């Protein structure tokens, strides 16, 4: 295990990019009104 | 009431360029912590995980132990639950049942280890990835696309598991007593031949178990093609199902935009007709300016509520049909 | 049209509280607030963004006259209001009941007063039934 | 083969979930009229 | 309408076998059974679910009068019956033959008697041909 920190860092960093994109999508969301659509 | 509701909108269903920072940064701290935790098992980088990591864990559970109570106290700004007895159904929300388990179980494990102990911190440090993705907006997509497509998924999993149960028994009958090139027997039991079935039905092909007798290779060929198809099916099924549900949310999200701009035109056109009757005279001399002024803004908003559609070239079945009725209607 | 093209310019520069040829969009946010509106600056900058077709913000009526010279009653703006009923139409025919029209009148967009929305559907429900037809309304909006 | 009962139990249990979903679908079905559709 | 708004209330509370202001949905399952219907309780609870717009089950005619005050002959319920022919239409034109109308009349939904369905298409097939047109039927249903 010479450079074995690299694998952990890389997989965790891809997961971080994906989760960060999810959070940007939810924050940059527009409204949170639950039941106001068909009325 | 202002403060509690503000704190709710901030910690749950959050919005605004700074809420992003807060939440994603808590998540990045969780990620650094889990990275150091998984590097504490390399046997050569284990010196990096000193006791300051443990105290950075106890200040982390100190932070979450008041974070949960802040989100509990800021829950009474909801019509679904009020007070203290109503707020128990706020703690039926499974992200909060996950979060409570995380904070209390990690606190309990940290208490007994401070008076296999450090190993329990890894699971309750992996679990803190799930609780910062709020609103459950991802699992609600998958749990509905699977439910819409329940028939085809149940069908192909039944056919694939029937082919796996059947044809990974004929291999065991063809390979019950046969040795490897290195002196061991691969298909010793049925479970070895079934490990093989799952592995070769999902096209992994590790290579620990290959059938050696020439009867078993034929069965492996047949079952390979005729069940690799039925196990590769749900990728295409859910691939259509995910791209068809987001387009069914970008219909109703545009239809939720169209309605207040189809209200702001009619409610303003009635205002523009009501110029007869709302010194009381020169005050009415000014309102005829504004009722014609904002009406054009509402007119621009209504034409911006239908002309930008979304995949915006979807008029390609009814190109001339929207005009060929209206010009007939004018005659 | 010859009798209105003179005294309208007295009300045109009336918002600037001076004699300059200015529509005074910066002072319109004080004039409408004095009238009792008090909007935000975002909607205030949106007013002359489409009202004044020149583009400056204060004008010697190139489009302040053309805002007056747009009657909003001919067949170029009579179908666009008729499409606003069609967003609310269910099961065709312009079914819109007095209860549903009161539901959509006091809730969405820029809301009316109750003394306005209570009598708005009065002349459109002369038969007293549960269908305020759009053609009976745009005939009242034909002189709008 | 120390914990080798686990593999058999797990594969057979996934098959059971799938077949049970099939049976629920067929029972929770509404009607069984063979030839009454286009008439 | 002034001559019918009084004696109708004698038949309105006639199902309860008393003088109370009650539509008597619990006693309607005995009254209609005495008339010769005998429905299930599921369809009986479904009757006042849409008949009585109040929501209790027994009423002093808010909607029992409005059930009478719904003539089912104007252009709000004349296209919905005209859509029921369009589910049976093949190759357009309202082709529906007397044999096909007898086939669909005695088989599906809530079936008529043979003495009713045998003479139902009689006035809609005055020409004697194989096309009972829907417009010749809704003109007979124009007074319905
Ligand atoms: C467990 C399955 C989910 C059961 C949900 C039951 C319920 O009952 O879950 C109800 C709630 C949502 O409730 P909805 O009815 O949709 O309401 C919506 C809105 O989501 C809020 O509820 C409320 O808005 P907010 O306050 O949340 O901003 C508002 O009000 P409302 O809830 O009164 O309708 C309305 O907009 O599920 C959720 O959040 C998420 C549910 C699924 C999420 C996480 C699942 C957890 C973990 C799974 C991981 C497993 C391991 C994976 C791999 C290895
Ligand atoms: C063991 C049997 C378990 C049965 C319930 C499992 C479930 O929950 O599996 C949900 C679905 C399958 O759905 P099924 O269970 O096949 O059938 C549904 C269901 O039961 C609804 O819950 C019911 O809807 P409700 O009545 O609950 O509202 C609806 O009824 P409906 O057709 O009238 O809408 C019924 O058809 O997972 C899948 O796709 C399976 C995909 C993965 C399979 C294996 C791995
Ligand atoms: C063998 C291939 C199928 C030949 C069918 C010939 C026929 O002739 O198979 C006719 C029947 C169906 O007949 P249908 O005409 O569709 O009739 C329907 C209804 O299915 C009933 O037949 C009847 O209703 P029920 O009494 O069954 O409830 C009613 O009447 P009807 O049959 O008079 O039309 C109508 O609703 O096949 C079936 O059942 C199923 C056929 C395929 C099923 C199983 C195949 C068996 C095993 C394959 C596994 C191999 C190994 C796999 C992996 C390793
Ligand atoms: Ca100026
Ligand atoms: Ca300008
Ligand atoms: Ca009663
Ligand atoms: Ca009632």
């Amino acid at each position: 295990d010479d450079n074995s920190y690299m694998y952990i860092l890389f997989v965790m960093f891809l997961f971080a990019v994906t989760v960060g994109s999810l959070i940007l999508g939810y924050t940059r969301s527009r409204k949170v009104d639950k039941r106001s659509d068909p009325y | 009431t202002h403060v509690q509701g503000r704190v709710y909108n901030f910690l749950e269903r959050p919005t605004g360029w700074k809420c992003f920072v807060y939440h994603f940064a808590v998540f990045l701290i969780v990620l650094v912590c889990l990275i150091f935790s998984v590097l504490s098992t390399i046997e050569q980088y284990a010196a990096l995980a000193t006791g300051t990591l443990f105290w950075m864990e106890i200040v982390l559970v100190v932070f979450f132990g008041t974070e949960y109570v802040v989100r509990l106290w800021s829950a009474g700004c909801r019509s679904k639950y009020v007070g203290l007895w109503g707020r128990l159904r706020f703690a039926r929300k499974p992200i909060s049942i996950i979060d409570l388990i995380v904070v209390v179980a990690s606190m309990v494990v940290l208490c007994v280890g401070s008076k296999s102990a450090i190993r329990g911190i890894r699971f309750l440090q992996i679990l803190r990835m799930l609780h910062v993705d709020r609103q459950g907006g991802t699992w609600r997509l998958l749990g509905s696309v699977v439910f819409i497509h329940r028939q085809e998924l149940i069908t192909t999993l039944y056919i694939g598991f029937l082919g796996l149960i059947f044809s990974s028994y004929f291999v065991y009958l063809a390979e019950k007593d046969a040795v490897n090139e290195s002196g061991r027997v691969e298909f010793g039991s049925y479970a070895d031949a079934l490990w093989w079935g799952v592995v070769t039905v999902t096209t992994i092909g590790y290579g620990d178990k290959v059938p050696q007798t020439w009867v078993g290779k034929t069965i492996a060929s047949c079952f390979s093609v005729f069940a690799i198809s039925f196990f590769a099916l749900p990728a295409g099924i859910l691939g259509s199902g995910f791209a068809l549900k987001v387009q069914q949310k970008q219909r109703q999200k545009h239809f939720n935009r169209q309605i207040p701009a189809a209200a702001s035109l009619i409610q303003t056109a009635w205002r523009c007709y009501a110029a007869e009757n709302p010194l009381r005279e020169h005050h009415r001399a000014t309102i005829k300016v504004i009722r014609r002024m904002q009406y054009f803004v509402a007119k621009k908003k209504f034409q911006q509520a239908r002309k930008p559609y979304d995949i915006e070239q979807y008029s390609q079945g009814h190109l001339n049909l929207m005009v060929r009725i209206k010009e007939l209607q004018r005659r | 049209t010859e009798e209105q093209i003179a005294e309208f310019k007295e009300a045109f520069s009336l918002f600037d509280k001076d004699g300059d040829g200015t529509i005074t969009t910066k002072e319109l946010g004080t004039v409408m607030r004095s009238l009792g509106q008090n909007p935000t600056e975002a909607e205030l900058q949106d007013m002359i963004n489409e009202v004044d077709a020149d583009g400056n913000g204060t004008i010697d009526f190139p489009e302040f006259l053309t805002m007056m010279a747009r009657k909003m009653k001919d067949t170029d703006s009579e179908e666009e209001i008729r499409e606003a009923f069609r967003v609310f139409d269910k099961d065709g025919n312009g079914y819109i009941s007095a209860a549903e029209l009161r539901h959509v009148m006091t809730n969405l967009g820029e809301k009316l007063t109750d003394e306005e929305v209570d009598e708005m559907i009065r002349e459109a429900d002369i038969d007293g039934d549960g269908q305020v037809n759009y053609e009976e309304f745009v005939q009242m909006m034909t002189a709008k």
